[PDB]
DNA sequence: GTTCGTCTGGCGTGCGCGCCGCTACACCAT
RNA sequence: GCGGCGCGC
DNA sequence: ATGGTGTAACGCCAGACGAAC
C-alpha cells in the first residue's frame, strides 16, 4: 500500500542520500520511530535507505540502530538490509566472523546470495564494495559472465546480422581527433543546457533609448540575483527548521544543486516569461522538471559518467572515423555493446507531490524576491514584478502569473539581439548515440523516449521492454543509421534566403515578410456622424488586418527561429538523431531545422560528405531537378532528363543570377529546392570531368501514393498495382486520373440511365476533383467527408450549373467509393476487416494491440476518462496505423541493407533519400525490400497473432467466438504476382 | 459627477437615501467551483464569512433544477441583511470559447436575484445588486494594466495587523477573528480568490456607497 | 416515460395532480395554459412583446418582468417548462441558449414556492421533440407549427370521437377570439403551451 | 446489483511538428 | 490548455 | 504623443441510461 506521505518521505530519505546527510535523514527517521502515530507510516524501504547510507559511509554503529529499528518496526530484513551490512563491513574491512554470521543468518532467513547481486540497486563502487565483503567469507564466488549478444533471427532481418557476406558499411569523411572534438563541443553544449544563437532579424542598429534599456534591464537583473540568494538561503534556514521538527519539507532537494544555478534558472524562466502569463501549476511543473534535469547533469558530472562516457565513445568513434579502423566490420551498435557497455542508468524521477511543491515554492521565491520602481524616468514606490491575476485561461478560471507592463516595455525596448534554444532542440554537434534499449540512446546526456507517446503515456514503453531484446535489434539500428546521417548548411542558399528575409521577405518563395508589409486599412476612422453600418465595416476590416498581421507574425516567428538555427550551424557539422511514434515511423528529434521540414528548410540542408557524380551522377542531377520543378510529373524518364537538357540555359541563368536573372527557379514547384539542385549541376557541368565531380546534394526517390501501394500489395490487387505503378510500365500511371475516368464512364451509363444527376455532370469529371477525396481515403476518408470534398471540388468551379451540390456530390461520392470498390477491391475487403476486428477487439475492453514484421509492438492509446478504451479512434485509427506500420519497416528495411551497401540514406517515410552516385542501387534495395516484406503473410500473422493474443483468455466465450470468428475470415489475395515490382521502374521515381 | 460614476458602479440604480440607510450587506463572489459570503454591518464589522466549497455544479452540465438545489442549500446559511452585493465579472457575450461560463454566472446571478429578493414581489424594491469587479480593484489600487491582481495581500493585512490605530477599514469578532485567521491560513496554499474579493467587495461597497 | 420529463418526479405524484400550468416562452414572448386534472381549460393567456432579448442581459430588467408575469398566473401543483435542443455546441445560437436558461432559471426560482421548506420540485421541463413526436409533428426531426391542430380543438367541437381537451363555455369565446386576433403573427408559445399541457395529461396522467 | 436492450445524439481522413495570444475602439484632455 | 494560423508524409 | 474614459441534411454506431430479474 503506497501513500502520499510515504512517497514524500522516502524521497526525503533517498535525497538526503543525494546529498550525503545522513545526519538529517537519521534524525527524522529517529523522531518518526520514536512516536505511536509516527511509526506505523514507516515503511521497511526507508530504514533500508538510510542502512545503505550508513553503510557507503562505513558507520557500523549506526547501521546496527538502524537494524534494531527495523526488528523493533518490527520488519524483517531483506536483500536490501543484507547488502547494506555486507557493503559496510568490507568497506570497513570487518573480520571474517561477523560476515559468516551475516552469510548463515541469510541462509537462514531464506535469502539466495546471487539475488542480491541481481535484484538490489548498487552502484559499481557499492557492487565492488559488496563483491570485496563476499570474498572474505566465499573467495571463490563469481558473477556470470554474459557477453555474447544475440543475433536477430528474424526472417526479414537475418540477412543483416549473420556474418556470411561481404560487407562495406561506410565511414564518415572526418578524422577520429576531429570527431572527438565534436563530441567535446557537443558535450559542452548538453552540459550548458542553453544554446545562444545570434539572431538574424535586422542589421547593427545600436539607437539611443536601447543602450539605456539595457543598463537598466541589467541593474535589474543584477538586483534580482542578490535577492533571488537571499530568498533563497532564508527559505532553506526555514525548510531546515521544519525538518528539525517531525515533518517532511523540500530543504534537501534545494541542497541538490549550487543555488547560483538555481538563481541563474528562475531569472533566465523570468526572462522568457510571456507578457500575457502563464498557468502558476504549469510555470512549477516547469521549474521542477529543469531543477530535476539540472539535477541529472551534475550527477552525472560528479559521479564520473561523464569520463567514462569520454573513454566510451573515444573508442565507439574508430568505427565511424576515416583515419582509423576496427577489429572486424559491424554496425554501430554491435561496436558500442562490444566496447563495454556501462550504460548505467537514470534517477527515478521524484512523486508528483514532490515536483508541485517544489516548482510551487520556487515561484512563489521568485514573485517574493524580484521587485522594481515604476520605471518612466528613482521612482518613489517601489512595487513587484510579478502578479497574481486569477484570470479565466481555458474555459476553467485559472492563476496566471503575470510580468508589469514596465517590465514588458523594458524587455521590448531593449531588443535582445540573442535567441535561446534547449540543447535538445539544436542538432548535434557530434554522432548520437546508438540505440541499445529504448531508454538509452540519441542524446549523450539527456533522455530520448524510444517512442512519440504524447505527455508520458507510459503504455507504450513497457511493451518495448517487454519483447526479447533481438526483437528490437533491426528498429535500433535503423534509428541509429538516420541519426549518423552527417548534414550541413548550403553557404548560398542561406545567404540569399536571408538576403530575403532581412530585408522585405517574399511570402511567394516561403520567406515571411515583416510586420511592415502588413496591409492597412485605408484610411482611419471617422466616426460617429456617419454611418451605423461603417463602424462595423471598419471594425470587421479592422478585425481583417489584425488577423492578417497575426498570422504573418506567426510564419515571421517560425522562419526566425528556423533561419537562425540555420545561421548558428552555418560553419558546422551536425547530426540529427531519430526517434519513433507509437506506429513506428522515424522522425528527427531538433523539431525547427530538419529535413522533414517546408522548401526553404530543405534547400538549406545537404550532405556534409560527398560522393563523385560517377557515370550517371549528373544525369541523376538533372532527372532529379526537373522532378523538384514538377514540370514533367507525367513524362516518363527519358523526357524528364530531354527537358533537363532543354533548359540547361535557364538552369545556368538561375544557379549564377538566382535573384537578378531570369528567375526560371521562383516558377518551379519546389523553387528553393530546384534552385540549389541548379547551383549543384552548374558546378557539375562545368568540371573538366563531371563523372568526378563530389556533389553533396541529396537525390529523392518517392513512392507515389504509398499507402494504396501497400494495400495493393496486402490484396494482391492487380488493377490496384497497375495503378501505383506495382506493374512495370513505360510511362507513370496516375491512380487520381484513373478513377476521373472510371467515374466518368459510370456518369455516362447513369446519363443514359435517365439519372439527372449524371447529365449535368457531363464534361466536368476532372482529376482536381477526386484528388483529395482518393488521396484521403487511405486515411479513412468516409462518404460524408468525401462529399464535402467533392463539394468543396465543385463550388469553385463556377461554371457549374448553380448549387446541385447535394446530388453531385452524393452520387460522385457513391461513384468515387464504387470506383475503388472495382479498382481496389481487395484493399477496401482489407480496411474494412481491420475496421470490423478493432470494433470487436476494443469492443471487449482492451486496446489493440500488434507486432510488426520486424519485431515492434505497437500499441493504440485512446481511451477515455482504470481508463477504459475509446472505442471509437481505436476503430477508426486501426487501418491507417497499420499501413503506416508497414512502410516505416519497409523505410528500415531499405535503410539497412542500403547500410551493407555503404550507401548515406535518409528518409521521409516514404521519400528514399541518397547520394546521386547510388541512386540505381537504392532502388534496387528499395523494390528488393519491399517483394520481401509483402511476400510474407503478412494478413495471416496478423490475423494468427490476434487470435491467439485476444480471443485466448476464457472468461466471455461468446465474443472469443464471434472474434475468432472475424479474425480468422482473413481475405483471399489476388491475382497480382508481387515480383513485378522488381521491374517497375516508377514505383519509386 | 459623483452620481454618473455611481451609475457605472452599482446596477441596477438603487435611491441614494434608501442605500445610505443601510444597517448590514452580504458581499457574494462565486466563480466556478466555489462561493464566498462575508456579512458586514454599517460599523465595518464582519459578523460572518465563509464558503461552501466542493459543489456538483459545472462539470460539463447545465441543470436548471440541480442549480436551484445547490443555491437554495447555500443560501440557506446566509443570514438576513439590507442588501445582497455580487461581483459583476467583466465577461462579454463574446469569446465564444469561455462562453460556459458567462452562462454559468448568468444562472447563479439570475437564482440569486430571484431567491434573495425576498420582497421584490410586492414593494418592487431591489435588494439584490452588481457591483463592477474593475472598479473594486481601481479601489484598492489592484489594478495592472486591464488586469486585476490578487486582493489577498490586502485581506492578510487587515487580518494580521495589530497597530493600525483608528480607521482599521474593518473590523473582527473576538469570537470570530480566531476562525477567520486559521480559514485564511488553512486557504493559503491553495487560490482561493473568492473569498477575498468578497470581503474586499464588502469594504469597497461601504466606503464607495454608504460612506461617501 | 422520464425521458421527456425532468427532474425525476414520482409517476404517483404526476398521477395525482390537480392542475398544472403549461408555459412556452420565446425571444419575445412568453405564454401559459392552466388545466386541471380534468382536461378543462381553466385559463390560456399571453403576454404582448417584453423588454428581454434587446441585446444587453440584465437580471434586475428579467426579475421585473418574470415577477410581473408569473403575479398573474394562478397556483397550480405543477408548472411544466420547455426544455429545448438547444446545445452549447451551437455557437451562432448562443443568444437564444443563454435567454432560455436565465427564464429557466428564475421560473424554477421563483414558482418553487415551497422548495426552502420540503425540497420537492414543483418546476419540471418537458422535451419540446418529445412534444413533437406525441402529435406526430414531425418533419425531419423537426417540429412543425401545431396552429391547425390547436384551430381543430378550438372550432371544431364533436369530431364524431372522444375530445382531447375541454374548453369552458364561459371562456370559448375568448379563446378562439384570441385564435384570430392572433392568427397573422407568429404565435408558436401560445400554441406549443396547449399542446404541451395536453401532451403532459396523455403522456404522464392518464396512460 | 448486474446485465441487457434501447434510444438518442453525435460524428463523419490519421499522425508528426512549429509560431503567437487570451473586451474594444474612439476622442478628449493633459 | 484551448483558440488563430503555418508546415511534412 | 499618450493615457484615460466613455460608448458600442443523412445514416450509422456507441455510450449511456433505465428497466428487469
Amino acid at each position: 500500500q503506497l501513500s502520499g506521505q510515504q512517497q514524500r518521505l522516502l524521497a526525503f530519505f533517498k535525497c538526503c542520500l543525494l546529498t550525503d546527510q545522513l545526519p538529517l535523514a537519521h534524525h527524522l527517521l529517529v523522531v518518526h520511530h520514536g512516536q505511536r502515530q509516527k511509526r506505523k507510516l514507516l515503511t521497511l524501504d526507508m530504514y533500508n535507505a538510510v542502512m545503505l547510507g550508513w553503510a557507503r559511509q562505513g558507520a557500523f554503529k549506526e547501521l546496527v540502530y538502524v537494524l534494531f529499528m527495523v526488528k523493533d518496526a518490527g520488519l524483517t530484513p531483506d536483500l536490501l538490509s543484507y547488502a547494506a551490512a555486507l557493503q559496510c563491513m568490507g568497506r570497513q574491512d570487518q573480520d571474517a566472523g561477523t560476515i559468516e554470521r551475516c552469510l548463515e543468518q541469510m541462509s537462514q532467513e531464506g535469502l539466495k546470495l546471487q539475488a542480491l547481486f541481481t535484484a538490489v540497486l548498487l552502484s559499481e563502487e557499492d557492487r565492488a564494495t559488496v563483491l570485496k565483503a563476499v570474498h572474505k567469507v566465499k573467495p571463490t564466488f563469481s558473477l556470470p559472465p554474459q557477453l555474447p549478444p544475440p543475433v536477430n533471427t528474424s526472417k526479414l532481418l537475418r540477412d543483416v546480422y549473420a556474418k556470411d557476406g561481404r560487407v562495406s558499411y561506410p565511414k564518415l569523411h572526418l578524422p577520429l581527433k576531429t570527431l572527438q572534438c565534436l563530441f567535446e563541443k557537443q558535450l559542452h553544449m548538453e552540459l550548458a543546457s542553453r544554446v545562444c544563437v545570434v539572431s538574424v532579424e535586422k542589421p547593427t542598429l545600436p539607437s539611443k533609448e536601447v543602450k539605456h534599456a539595457r543598463k537598466t534591464l541589467k541593474t535589474l537583473r543584477d538586483q534580482w540575483e542578490k535577492a533571488l540568494c537571499r530568498a533563497l538561503r532564508e527559505t532553506k534556514n526555514r525548510l531546515e527548521r521544519e525538518v528539525y521538527e517531525g515533518r517532511f519539507s523540500l530543504y534537501p532537494f534545494l541542497c541538490l544543486l549550487d543555488e547560483r544555478e538555481v538563481v541563474r534558472m528562475l531569472l533566465q524562466v523570468l526572462q522568457a516569461l510571456p507578457a500575457q502569463g502563464e498557468s502558476f501549476t504549469t510555470l512549477a511543473r516547469e521549474l521542477s522538471a529543469r531543477t530535476f534535469s539540472r539535477h541529472v547533469v551534475q550527477r552525472q558530472r560528479v559521479s564520473g559518467q561523464v569520463q567514462a562516457l569520454q573513454n566510451h565513445y573515444r573508442k565507439y568513434l574508430c568505427l565511424l572515423a576515416s583515419d582509423a579502423e576496427v577489429p572486424e566490420p559491424c554496425l554501430p551498435r554491435q561496436y558500442w555493446e562490444a566496447l563495454g557497455a556501462p550504460e548505467a542508468l537514470r534517477e527515478q524521477p521524484w512523486p508528483l507531490p514532490v515536483q508541485m511543491e517544489l516548482g510551487k515554492l520556487l515561484a512563489e521565491m521568485l514573485v517574493q524576491a524580484t521587485q522594481m520602481p515604476c520605471s518612466l524616468d528613482r521612482s518613489s514606490r517601489l512595487v513587484p514584478v510579478l502578479y497574481h491575476v486569477y484570470s479565466f485561461r481555458n474555459v476553467q478560471q485559472i492563476g496566471i502569473l503575470k510580468p508589469h507592463p514596465a517590465y514588458v516595455q523594458l524587455l521590448e525596448k531593449a531588443a535582445e539581439p540573442t535567441l535561446t534554444f534547449e540543447a535538445v532542440d539544436v542538432p548535434m554537434l557530434c554522432p548520437p548515440l546508438p540505440w541499445t534499449s529504448p531508454h538509452s540512446g540519441a542524446f549523450l546526456l539527456s533522455p530520448t523516449k524510444l517512442m512519440r507517446t504524447v505527455e508520458g503515456a507510459t503504455q507504450h514503453q513497457e511493451l518495448l521492454e517487454t519483447c526479447p531484446p533481438t526483437a528490437l535489434h533491426g528498429a535500433l539500428d535503423a534509428l541509429t543509421q538516420l541519426g549518423n546521417c552527417a548534414w550541413r548548411v548550403n553557404g548560398r542558399v542561406l545567404d540569399l534566403v536571408l538576403q530575403l528575409f532581412q530585408a522585405k521577405g517574399c511570402p511567394q518563395l516561403g520567406v515571411p515578410a515583416p510586420p511592415s508589409e502588413a496591409p492597412q486599412p485605408p484610411e482611419a476612422h471617422l466616426p460617429h456622424s456617419a454611418a451605423p453600418a461603417r463602424k462595423a465595416e471598419l471594425r470587421r476590416e479592422l478585425a481583417h488586418c489584425q488577423k492578417v498581421a497575426r498570422e504573418m507574425h506567426s510564419l515571421r516567428a517560425e522562419a526566425l527561429y528556423r533561419l537562425s538555427l540555420a545561421q548558428h550551424l552555418r560553419d558546422r557539422v551536425f547530426w540529427l538523431p531519430h526517434n519513433m511514434d507509437f506506429r513506428g515511423r522515424t522522425y528527427p528529434c531538433p523539431p525547427h531545422f530538419n529535413h522533414l521540414g517546408s522548401d526553404v528548410a530543405r534547400a538549406l540542408l545537404e550532405f556534409a560528405q560527398g560522393r563523385p557524380l560517377g557515370p550517371h551522377g549528373l544525369d541523376w542531377l538533372k532527372i532529379h531537378l526537373v522532378n523538384l520543378t514538377g514540370l514533367k510529373k507525367r513524362e516518363p524518364l527519358r523526357k524528364r532528363l530531354a527537358f533537363a537538357e532543354e533548359v540547361m540555359d535557364d538552369i545556368l541563368d538561375s544557379a549564377d543570377q538566382p535573384l537578378t536573372g531570369r528567375k526560371w527557379w521562383m516558377g518551379a514547384e519546389e523553387p528553393w529546392q530546384t534552385l540549389a539542385c541548379c547551383m549543384e549541376v552548374a558546378n557539375a557541368v562545368r568540371a573538366s570531368d563531371p563523372a568526378a565531380y563530389v556533389s553533396h546534394l541529396p537525390v529523392h526517390q518517392d513512392g507515389s501514393c504509398n499507402g494504396l501501394q501497400h494495400y495493393a500489395a496486402l490484396g494482391r490487387d492487380s488493377v490496384g498495382a497497375a495503378s501505383v505503378n506495382l506493374e512495370p510500365s513505360d510511362v507513370p500511371q496516375d491512380v487520381y486520373s484513373g478513377v476521373a475516368a472510371q467515374v466518368e464512364v459510370f456518369r455516362r451509363q447513369d446519363a443514359q440511365r435517365g439519372m439527372r444527376v449524371a447529365q449535368v455532370l457531363e464534361g466536368f469529371i476532372t482529376r482536381k476533383v477526386v484528388k483529395q477525396t482518393v488521396m484521403t481515403v487511405v486515411y479513412g476518408v468516409t462518404r460524408y467527408g468525401g462529399r464535402l470534398q467533392i463539394e468543396k471540388r465543385l463550388r469553385e468551379l463556377s461554371d457549374f450549373p448553380q448549387e446541385f451540390v447535394w446530388e453531385a456530390s452524393h452520387y460522385l461520392v457513391r461513384q468515387v467509393f464504387k470506383s475503388l470498390q472495382e479498382m481496389f477491391s481487395g484493399t477496401r475487403a482489407i480496411q474494412h476487416w481491420l475496421t470490423e476486428s478493432a470494433r470487436l477487439i476494443s469492443h471487449m475492453g482492451s486496446v489493440v494491440e500488434w507486432v510488426t514484421p520486424l519485431g515492434v509492438p505497437v500499441i493504440q492509446p485512446y481511451r477515455l476518462d482504470s481508463r477504459k478504451p475509446n472505442t471509437r479512434k481505436q476503430k477508426n485509427g486501426f487501418p491507417p496505423n497499420f499501413i503506416h506500420s508497414l512502410d516505416s519497416s519497409h523505410m528500415m528495411l531499405t535503410a539497412l541493407h542500403c547500410y551493407r551497401k555503404g550507401l548515406t540514406f535518409v528518409s521521409v517515410h516514404d521519400c528514399y533519400w541518397t547520394h546521386a552516385a547510388d541512386v540505381s542501387v537504392m532502388n534496387q534495395v528499395c523494390r528488393e525490400q519491399f517483394v520481401r516484406l509483402h511476400s510474407e503473410p503478412i494478413l495471416q500473422d496478423l490475423s494468427r497473432f490476434l487470435v491467439k493474443r485476444f480471443c485466448s483468455e476464457p472468461q466471455k466465450i461468446l465474443e472469443a467466438s464471434q472474434l475468432k470468428e472475424t479474425l480468422q475470415a482473413v481475405p483471399k489475395p489476388g491475382a497480382f504476382d508481387l515480383e513485378q515490382v522488381k521491374r517497375s521502374t516508377y514505383f519509386f521515381s | 459627477p459623483e452620481n454618473r460614476f455611481l451609475r457605472k458602479l452599482l446596477k441596477p440604480d438603487i435611491e441614494r437615501e434608501r442605500l445610505k440607510a443601510v444597517n448590514s450587506i452580504i458581499s457574494i463572489v462565486f466563480g466556478t467551483r466555489r462561493i464566498a459570503w462575508a456579512h458586514l454591518d454599517r460599523k465595518l464589522t464582519v459578523l460572518d464569512w465563509q464558503q461552501s466549497d466542493r459543489w456538483s455544479l459545472m462539470r460539463g452540465i447545465y441543470s436548471s433544477s440541480v442549480y436551484l438545489e445547490e443555491i437554495s442549500s447555500i443560501i440557506s446559511k446566509m443570514p438576513k441583511a439590507d442588501f445582497y452585493v455580487l461581483e459583476k465579472t467583466g465577461l462579454s457575450i463574446q469569446n465564444s470559447s469561455l462562453f460556459p461560463i458567462l452562462l454559468h454566472f448568468h444562472i447563479m446571478e439570475a437564482m440569486l436575484y430571484a431567491l434573495l429578493n425576498k420582497t421584490f414581489a410586492q414593494d418592487g424594491q431591489h435588494q439584490v445588486l452588481s457591483m463592477n469587479r474593475n472598479a473594486v480593484g481601481k479601489h484598492f489600487e489592484l489594478m495592472i494594466g486591464d488586469s486585476r491582481t490578487s486582493g489577498k495581500e490586502l485581506v492578510k493585512q487587515f487580518l494580521f495587523d495589530s497597530i493600525l490605530k483608528a480607521d482599521p477599514r474593518v473590523f473582527f469578532p473576538s469570537d470570530k477573528i480566531v476562525h477567520y485567521r486559521q480559514m485564511f491560513l488553512s486557504t493559503e496554499l491553495q487560490r482561493v480568490e473568492e473569498l477575498y474579493d468578497s470581503l474586499l467587495q464588502a469594504i469597497a461597497f461601504y466606503e464607495l456607497a454608504v460612506f461617501d
